[PDB]
């Protein structure tokens, strides 16, 4: 079985199709590789080894092709404008394959609670209240975002053939694991942890619903064997954690522990903190994926939180650029050369 | 054989060959090479006064 | 000795380099590692 997603060398894509080729179609029912193939954002990247196509860029045509020879299809538009202009493209023309179609194939998009940043909450008092797959309906935007909220809307616009066509949208509480980019740049602040105190923004207290890309994979098979009759889907955490405890954990491991408490405004000066990702430092969300934990037999990592796997994850970014420590004695007279030759 | 050993009185040297090889080599090297050095001396016996 | 005696009497003076200080160090050195035992003994039983 054959199955697309873009931008493979962006690890939410990349990892995902690592772990959706090792796995088998219709295993996550219960509780040898596909065809996996992909678009890449870099003209420096390379077909990752578990995707077999090449494209650096592709014919629409072509495009259209592996389209129809895909029995699934995901696409991811997080940070990339143009990703959702070309699956607009696709499943419109997709409403011809449909005509075409050899069987109901599946279309899926990855999407982020992001969207949901300017709610009202349903109780506005009890702050704690969570809110599900059947909520998002409501989620009041964020302004990129809502470009990407109407090629979602669009998206279930096909989605409508149903029986005939499934489409779906999910969306993804901040991303964690693999290297995942603000804990990389805050991974990054800590290996180095040339500051006494490491910083935090403003409240910090806001609570960022996650997922780790295993486990958000595993969502999208179980989806994809499911075929779940419910369009959307929500990829969070239990973990409830506020940002402050994220950063508390960050420190209190890899740092000194201490952390000090700042103006956004001094995050703002940090080059691969994007608006983007100052805007994951903005928000404050409260949901559940009530939907996916009753269906969904997923063999997890953990259900858990960020917090509590922290070793694992460090683990995990540690191996992601080798950085295990270089640990030496050298052994002889003394002094002259040796301490030398040992600082040099 | 030890005790036929105190019959006779030779001398007799044990060393441990758990360590790895090369050094129990070194050490019963270490302790044959006085023998064999001084061997032109036999016996040889001196006196500080 | 030659590194030693070579180096500068300002940068040798009253150190352990002093050649009194440095030939009963270099011998306690050799003295101390012994091919019948070292501290390299230890990692070479972990044969790192």
């Amino acid at each position: 079985q054959r199955v697309f997603i873009n931008h493979l060398d962006t690890y939410s894509s990349g990892n995902i199709g690592k772990f959706l080729a090792n796995c088998v179609a219709g295993a996550s029912l219960e509780e040898g590789t596909f065809q996996i193939v992909g678009t890449l954002v870099k003209p420096e990247s390379v077909k990752p080894d578990f995707a077999v196509e090449a494209y650096k860029g592709i014919s629409r045509e072509d495009l259209l092709s592996h389209l129809m020879e895909c029995d699934a299809v995901i696409y991811n538009i997080t940070e990339n404008v143009q990703q959702v202009e070309e699956a607009l493209w696709a499943v419109s023309a997709l409403n011809e394959e449909i005509s075409h179609f050899e069987k109901r194939k599946v279309f899926i998009l990855l999407s982020t609670v992001m969207t949901w940043a300017r709610s009202k909450p349903l109780d506005p008092d009890d702050n704690e209240v969570p809110f599900t797959e059947e909520d998002y309906r409501r989620r009041k935007h964020h302004p990129n975002f809502l470009d990407h909220i109407n090629a979602e809307k669009i998206v279930l616009k096909f989605g409508k053939n149903a029986k005939k066509f499934a489409t779906y949208v999910v969306a993804s509480g901040l991303q964690y694991g693999a290297e995942g980019g603000i804990l990389h740049t805050f991974f990054k602040m800590a290996w180095l942890g040339e500051v006494p105190a490491l910083p935090v923004f403003g409240d910090g207290t806001n609570c960022i619903p996650a997922i780790h890309v295993v486990d958000l994979a595993g969502v999208i098979q179980n989806i994809i064997d499911h075929v779940p009759k419910l369009h959307y889907l929500v990829a969070v955490d239990e973990a409830v954690h506020t940002l402050e405890d994220l950063v508390k954990c960050i420190s209190k491991n890899t740092g000194p522990g201490k952390i000090q408490k700042v103006p956004k405004e001094n995050a703002f000066l940090t080059k691969d903190l994007t608006q983007e990702y100052l805007d994951h430092l903005l928000v404050n969300l409260r949901m559940e994926a009530l939907f996916v934990k009753e269906n969904f037999n997923i063999r997890w990592v953990a259900q858990t939180g960020f917090v509590e796997n922290i070793n694992s994850i460090l683990k995990e970014y540690k191996q992601s650029r080798g950085l295990l420590p270089i640990k030496i004695c050298i052994l002889g007279p003394p002094a002259v050369g040796k301490s030398s030759i040992s600082e040099e | 054989i030890q005790d036929e050993f105190d019959k006779v009185l030779i001398p007799i040297i044990m060393v441990n060959g758990a360590r790895k090889m090369h050094i129990v080599q070194y050490v019963m090297n270490m302790k044959l090479k006085p023998l064999v050095e001084n061997r032109e001396s036999i016996f040889e016996k001196c006196y500080p006064v | 000795k030659e590194r030693v005696m070579n180096l500068p009497e300002s940068v040798v003076a009253g150190t352990h380099y002093s050649q009194d200080r440095f030939l009963r160090s270099l011998s306690h050195y050799r003295d101390i590692n012994t091919d019948d035992e070292t501290v390299f003994n230890y990692f070479d039983e972990l044969e790192i």
